[PDB]
RNA sequence: AGGGUGUGGCUCGAAAGAAGUGAACCCUUCCGAAGGAAAGGGGCGCAAGCCCUUAGUACGAGGAAGGGCGAUCGGGGUCACG
RNA sequence: AGGCAGCUCGCGGGGUAGAGUGACAGAUCGGGGGCUCCAGGCGCCUGGGGCUUCCGGUCUAACUCCGAACCCACGAGCGCCGAAGAAGGGGGGAGUGGGUCACUCGGCGUAAGGUUGGGUGGCAAAAGGGGAACAACCCAGACCUGGGUUAAGGCCCCAAAGUCCCGGCUAAGUGCCAACGAAAAGGCGUCUCCAGCCUUAGACAGCGGGAAGGUGGGCCCAGCAGCAGCCAUCCUCUAAGGAGUGCGUAACAGCUCACCCGCCGAGGCUGGAGGCCCUAAAGAUUGGUCGGGGCUCAAGCCGGGCGCCGAGACCCAGGAGGGGGUCUCUACUAGAGAUCCUCUGGUAGGGGGGCGCUGUGAUGGGGUAGAAGGUGGGUCGUGAGAUCCACUGGACCCGUCACA
RNA sequence: UGGGGCGGCACUCCCGCGAAAAGAUAACACGGGAGCCCAAAGGUCGGCUCAGGCGGUACAGAACGCCGCCGUAGAGCGCAAGGGCAAAAGCCGGCCUGACGUGACCCUUCCAAGUACGGGGUCACGACGCGAAAGCGGGGCCUAGCGAACGCUCGUGCCCCCACACGUGGGGGCCGGGCAUGACAGAAAAGUUACCCCGGGGAUAACAGGGUCGUCGCGGGCGAGAGCUCACAUCGACCCCGCGGUUUGCUACAUCGAUGUCGGCUCUUCCCACCCUGGAGGUGCAGCUGCCUCCAAGGGUAGGGCUGCCCGCCCGUUAAAGGGGAG
RNA sequence: UGCCCACCCGGUCAUAGUGAGCGGGUAACACCCGGACUCGUUUCGAACCCGGAAGUUAAGCCGCUCACGUCAGAGGGGCCGUGGGAUCCGAGAGGGCCCGCAGCCUCUCUGAGCUGGGAUGG
């Protein structure tokens, strides 16, 4: 479904899990890549600039592209440390029954409209947040804005990224 | 903290909302561009800070305060047994302070406290002289301080 | 659905307890006072004491006293327009002012 | 497209409406509510403009007096243009 | 003889936004130390699992060790109404129980001019002035007539008032849109502000040359003689160079990658963000668009300023009516007056006064061969209506009081 | 009742959240419960301290009994959920029956602002139980576990029976309990109609118009990869941003005293997101033939077999035999 | 005299608490000695109860120091809300300005028992 419909708030949180059954596992699994305690120079982030929610599509997606551009440059275990932050805490749900119960003379149009779980999200409440950084040397510098820039382009908000 | 200060009703009373037109019903401002006085204190100020989106408000001095009450008509003097007896001279001031007002025996001997609904004209030279809006915050309404005095010589 | 109209609905956080105040009744002081008829009150409900307790659209009002019944008082309040007498047990008062 | 209004053209007007005890229209003087200038003189601003004086003056709805001419007006029908 | 729609002060109530997680309950990502088992390799090492400890990170409509703005109860004060318009008590008559939209805080929903709640306001039951036209948006509450000043909005022409003033931008007819029509991405197109790094001890770009040598070292190869499968790294040196790029080539070779010279003689280079514009940006109910004409140092956009026009709003003069206070006269179920104050949209609906039609009892009462009725026209009244004039007509008809 | 039907019960009652820190507040909203159980699980008085962990002990083991240390509750309290509770409201014992007769007031259901039941709270009189005593006790630690008139029946002291009086049997009355209406503020109740009829409704469905765009069709970004090497000649995973109104849904604004409802034929016109015809370029373009990108709507886009069709499959050709709108 | 220091009965109920170590009593508060009797241990004069008085400052109790706890003040750091207004910005999500109010967490430093009524000691 397209992701202008999940990208807006529409309601509160939906986290709890114990008066929620049957949420589907998210499709990110390794937050932390990379050799973390090694020596860095640089510790640049990635920001965001709205408020919004990322599907746990976008946020795996985000991730795999990223991971290959600097595993493709140098080596895995080297020096870099890739991290995304967030974690899909909300649960997003469709009204599914416009498929099958919207057709059986069931509950269908907007009779007994309370939608089932789909899939989850990151909500981003504030503005600014950290969603990816990655730490490499001085001689890496280059790589690194390369990988957060193809990252950022499988993600709904409009980011930046910042060096330090 | 100036003693006295004139608050000037400028926008009408129609879909204005239930809280703010009974609080200008107290202060005496039931339609526009009339004008009242009161002294300053912290029971009034709660006041203004509610229909301060209607009124504009300030200290008046000498200028502003004797072209107030030299404004009244004929039904707008004070309550002279009602009737709003428009004053003109001293001869309706030599037989109607004797009941509550004291001192008070010479137009010049008018200077402390209380008024009626002084009636007043919409300001010559445009009320967007300098302005385009009595809707803006500050821009036309709320308080002003020492400027309220040029805009009644304006009214 | 509409909600269920029981003595105690919809007061999960008024009659909470906070941890420093948890105990069968801690303030006697309060209880050596003999309210006289004309005194003033505040209606505030004594979660651990079960007996004589009000209701919870009264919690936090200001009542005037008009006799005794027993060990339990006489509270004239308003609510609207309306006066209401309620008869109180005193570890649920506090004097006013 | 249709009626109401303003300004004009042509028509009917004996009575029941006003009018020779003066219709209608022209001149002069006076009072004047709320409001209210400009030209001239002086100063400020790159400028549009503003400030002091002129001046609450000229004017201003209404209202009051006089002079001239002197017989139609109100009303009805219809047409043009706003 | 008090009342409370508003505010202030005093004294109290509350668990929302936020914030936290070593403060409870759940979730959730990494690291260090200690203990144990299993598997692999040669007592050690590596991996997986479980417990403990310490450090950091992510969340909650049905979590809380905390906690605003804000709302509310009571007392006093202020403010307003009140003995002219009157807290509490009694009585007669209703209508209504399909609502709807805008702004704002929400629940459900991919959304909706959807559906369902809280607060305010219009419409309903509200004219007039603006929005091209527009129940609902902005200004504003219309008793009648005249004069003035403003609000919303506008001032090139249609169309009342600016072809108004200063600093800038845009070249697309972009635009000339409060509610109403465009995203991610790309542009040093042009305009602006911050960083950092090189510059007269000659920067950037360019131009001629040195543009390289032991060696084209090499391992593997007939050979890759940087750049085919892994990789080091030494000076004849000083105003000069690295053991060295992309092309390529069976292989070369060579141009180019990098450092100095010579010239030249003023600033240059790389990141960040912003404004406008361009591409992205494709439909027909049939025929061109900001309402149209048309507009280019603007009649567009950005930051400011100045003056005017413009409502029934507010001010002023005259007039009308309703209510109330104070008075006068009259064989009064009512009339006629004088004077002072204040109020003026309206559906459902409740209340007060009047006009008209036919008949009955009376009457200062009357009228008629010239009545009633008809046609056209005067005057009076806000009005329902009344009355008169000319012609028609040929025998009945009206004013007042009361009743039906 | 997001038309009705089928389903469910949001049809009586209780807890949390929705609910925006006073009060009130809706959804065929979300997470769940009650229609009873107990002579003790009720009353009172006394003693004690729970879950879990650590050290020492035969059988003894993580978990039997004993001796010590710590332990704010991490236990238990009939049953949902929330609140409350430590010399106790929990655990173990002693004695008991206040789960008592009669009669009132108040809160909630039911805000301000009318209102039946049910539930609860505070008492007076009479009598008890337990305590040395103050005293506590008309059930269960608190919030659910329940039902009108008439009729019958039981309990409890008397009142009445007739066109006269008295007596016996029998009837009736006042006050309290039980027998039940769950559609739970109470009727005694199955279908069918395409043979159907009446009053209505655009308060409400089907065709068609409007709003929305999940679905449907198309465009852009990124670039995993494949292409001998080479992301971009050509193709292009995972994700992200939009457009159209030609599908199918969603809504119920307009039409119910009628806007004739599929397909075909006939005739006219329009859109462009280009199938052919015209122009230009790239190529993994030798030529012929291909593939792709950009401009462009002036002209064309045909004949048949099968099916009521639309779509679709197929036959012989063609420069090509494009795709849509007009109620 | 005195005032404050314990004790009995309290109020406030962690700024008052918990642990460790130390200081202090010829009276008071306790541990302590013993059981005929009132009473008592589902065994135990341990506990409760009764009768006593040799011994001690080791416990309790009171005060002091240090660790953690708790309530505040100050300072560095992380996060951030809101009532009214506009033909304000923006496609929207959201944001800026005008008038009116604030809050939470974490580090560091500095303090931390007050008090009412009555019989012994100084």
């Amino acid at each position: 479904r397209p992701g202008r419909c999940y990208r807006k708030f529409s309601g509160p949180a939906y986290t709890r899990r114990e008066y929620i059954p049957g949420i589907p596992m998210p499709k990110i699994t390794k937050f932390v890549m990379g050799n973390v305690n090694g020596d860095y120079d640089y510790e640049l982030r990635l920001i965001t600039t709205e408020k919004g929610q990322i599907r746990h599509n976008a946020l795996e997606a985000a991730r795999v592209i990223a991971l290959k551009y600097l595993s493709k440059k140098l080596a895995s275990e080297q020096n870099f440390a890739l991290v995304v932050t967030k974690y899909p805490h909300h649960v997003i749900r469709e009204n599914k029954m416009m498929a099958f119960a919207g057709a059986d003379r069931l509950q269908d149009g907007m009779r007994l409209s309370f939608g089932k779980p789909i899939g989850t999200a990151a909500r981003l409440e504030k503005l600014g947040e950290l969603v990816m950084y990655v730490r490499v040397k001085k001689e890496h510098l280059e790589a690194a804005k390369e990988a957060l820039k193809i990252a950022s382009s499988k993600l709904p908000i409009r980011t930046k990224i910042e060096i330090s | 903290m100036n003693e006295l200060i004139g608050v000037i009703r400028i926008r009408g009373w129609a879909a204005t909302p239930w809280y703010i037109q009974d609080t200008l019903s107290m202060l005496r401002l039931k339609n526009a561009f009339n004008a009242m006085i009161y002294p300053k204190d912290s029971s009034i100020q709660g006041m203004l800070n509610l229909v301060s989106s209607y009124v504009t408000w300030g200290e008046l001095n000498d200028e502003g305060l004797r072209l107030l009450v030299s404004k009244l008509e004929i039904s707008r003097g004070k309550k002279v047994n009602e009737e709003y007896v428009k004053d003109k001279l001293n001869v309706d001031f030599q037989s109607f302070v004797e009941s509550i007002k004291d001192g008070k025996l010479r137009l010049n001997k008018l200077d402390e406290i209380f008024s009626l609904p002084i009636r007043l004209h919409p300001p010559k030279g445009g009320f967007k002289g300098k302005v385009s809006r009595p809707f803006r915050a500050g821009g036309e309404f709320g308080y002003r301080g020492d400027k309220i005095n040029e805009l009644i010589r304006r009214m | 659905v509409a909600r269920s109209k029981g003595y105690r609905s919809k007061t999960r956080k008024l009659l909470e307890k906070k941890v420093r105040e948890k105990g069968a009744i801690p303030k006697l002081s309060l209880l050596m006072h003999d309210y006289s008829q004309g005194e003033y009150v505040v209606v505030k409900i004594n979660p651990s004491i079960h007996k004589g307790m009000p209701h919870r659209r009264y919690h936090g009002k200001v009542g005037l006293v008009v006799g005794k019944r027993g060990k339990a008082y006489e509270v004239k309040v308003n609510i609207g327009d309306k006066e209401r007498v309620l008869i109180v047990r005193p570890e649920h008062l506090i004097p006013f002012n």
